[PDB]
């Protein structure tokens, strides 16, 4: 009233509001984990020149699987920070797996050239993804040598990123036609990474899987886990039921949603009920209690 | 044959996943106009524009699947829905098959009577609604088309063909409808707000 003496009567003073206590988050059962054990745990890593794309689109990107081998020496991110990357929407994931040698792995990095980053492979300096280091040369190297690491050694120019060069064209480095035979400056464009389990830190085998992400105009289908919380009812909470954040009280409902129906509405288009993603249940939503606060006073 | 038949009041799907009970809802969407005319093909390929209303009655499983996407092969990818009576496989990895059916693979989704189907592309999603009805021909009456799938394939589709009767075809148009949800979210009746002035009054 902006006055010190209050006349006898009833006055509207404030607006009582029940406030939420918990922040409920509900998302469906975490299924269809993205295939990574086939690329992270495999002894048939492709050759550096003969690398292979990996198609990973229709699944949940369990990006935290990197902690299956937390002894990773390095996990250098190049597209985005991992904290943000636990939930990011991309249209496709392309991974390639190979082993080159020792300390040459620094060549698998933005702004790097030479050998591996020259003709065997290369990545653009704006590369999106991460480069990992879990060298397991214990079985990759044998005292017999393992010269079977088929790797291209020669090429006319630098290798374009994300292109496969299985060509076997002789490096005619001399001023004389080669005709494919081995004469002078005529050597087969491929050589050997024969490594025994005694080589140096820059010559022993390695363990490489690098994966990149992309997002074109097609809608994104690559996403991380949603981490749904528990479900609690009969008290004002802050729920998030897969597409809609709202403050309200959830109660058991007798509504009969059709099997395909998620939301629930009434006149004026306000969400009155929700189907729970994890367990198939119908929860009615009631707005948290509120209302004016009148003060009955004598003078 | 390319006869033409009245569409009656057919080809109404659920516009979204929202539940509604005992309410009349006015929605603007790609609907098949009431009492329109529809081809009754038994033609190489029909176009797509902005959605179709494929329907069929032949239970012999001879109308097996469909082909979508611009052109037919070797470019811009092509959807290849093919049924198998046990598997309902959908492939977006084109077969490169002949023009009269009987590559960079990227999608391999797997899952007396009248069958009604609606296909649409809005923005990167191929939505398929469908419905079965024990018809006692497109009978007069009403039966809403419950959604089946919402594929996230980002193709651009302009024409379509069909695998191999009752090759009904109708074309969706942007229309405003007034749908009725009886008490359980089932669309029991609809009013086409541009058919006749009485329906305009009903929608108003
Ligand atoms: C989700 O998983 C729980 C755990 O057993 C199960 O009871 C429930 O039926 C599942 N729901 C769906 C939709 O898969
Ligand atoms: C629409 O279908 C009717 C059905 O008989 C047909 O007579 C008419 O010619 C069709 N309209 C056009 C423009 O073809
Ligand atoms: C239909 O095709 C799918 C695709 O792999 C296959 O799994 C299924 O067995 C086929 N159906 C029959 C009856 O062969
Ligand atoms: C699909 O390709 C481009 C990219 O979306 C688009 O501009 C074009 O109009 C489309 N082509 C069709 C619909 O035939
Ligand atoms: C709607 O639900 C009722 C149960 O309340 C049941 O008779 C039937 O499934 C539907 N009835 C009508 C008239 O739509």
């Amino acid at each position: 009233l902006k006055s010190f003496t209050v006349e006898k009567g009833i006055y509207q003073t404030s607006n009582f509001r029940v406030q939420p206590t918990e922040s409920i988050v509900r998302f469906p059962n975490i299924t269809n984990l993205c295939p990574f054990d086939e690329v992270f745990n495999a002894t048939r890593f492709a050759s550096v020149y003969a690398w292979n794309r990996k198609r990973i689109s229709n699944c949940v990107a369990d990006y935290s699987v990197l902690y299956n081998f937390a002894p990773f020496s390095a996990f250098k991110c190049y597209g985005v920070s991992p904290t943000k990357l636990n939930d990011l929407c991309f249209t496709n994931v392309y991974a390639d797996s190979f082993v080159i040698r020792g300390n040459e792995v620094s060549q698998i990095a933005p702004g790097q050239t030479g050998n591996i980053a020259d003709y065997n492979y290369k990545l653009p300096d704006d590369f999106t993804g991460c480069v990992i280091a879990w060298n397991s040369n214990k079985l990759d190297s044998k005292v017999g040598g393992n010269y079977n690491y088929l790797y291209r050694l020669f090429r006319k120019s630098n290798l374009k990123p994300f292109e496969r060069d299985i060509s076997t064209e002789i490096y005619q480095a001399g001023n004389k036609p080669c005709n494919g035979v081995a004469g002078f400056n005529c050597y087969f464009p491929l050589r050997s990474y024969g490594f025994r389990p005694t080589y140096g830190v820059g010559h022993q085998p390695y363990r490489v899987v690098v994966l990149s992400f992309e997002l074109l105009h097609a809608p994104a289908t690559v996403c991380g886990p949603k981490k749904s919380t528990n479900l609690v009812k009969n008290k004002c909470v802050n729920f998030n039921f897969n597409g809609l954040t709202g403050t309200g009280v959830l109660t058991e409902s007798n509504k009969k949603f059709l099997p395909f129906q998620q939301f629930g509405r009434d006149i004026a288009d306000t969400t009155d009920a929700v189907r729970d993603p994890q367990t198939l249940e119908i929860l009615d939503i009631t707005p948290c209690s509120f209302g004016g606060v009148s003060v009955i006073t004598p003078g | 044959t390319q006869s033409y038949t009245n569409s009656f009041t057919r080809g109404v799907y659920y516009p979204d996943k929202v539940f509604r009970s005992s309410v009349l809802h006015s929605t603007q969407d790609l609907f098949l106009p009431f009492f329109s005319n529809v081809t009754w093909f038994h033609n190489p390929v029909l176009p797509f524009n902005d959605g179709v209303y494929f329907a069929s009655t032949e239970k012999s499983n001879i109308i097996r699947g469909w082909i979508f996407g611009t052109t037919l092969d070797s470019k811009t990818q092509s959807l290849l829905i093919v049924n198998n009576a046990t598997n309902v496989v959908i492939k977006v990895c084109e077969f490169q098959f002949c023009n009269d059916p009987f590559n960079n693979c990227t999608f391999e989704y797997v899952s007396k009577n009248l069958r009604e189907f609606v296909f649409k592309n809005i923005d990167g999603y191929f939505k398929i609604y469908s419905k079965h009805t024990p018809i006692n021909d497109l009978p007069q009456g009403f039966s809403a088309l419950e959604p089946l799938v919402d594929l996230p394939i980002g193709i651009n589709i302009t024409r379509f063909q069909t695998l191999l009767a009752a090759y009904y075809v109708g074309y969706l148009q942007p229309r405003t409808f007034l749908l009725k949800y009886n008490e359980n979210g089932t669309i029991t009746d609809a009013v086409d707000c541009a058919l006749d002035p009485l329906s305009e009054t009903k929608c108003t």
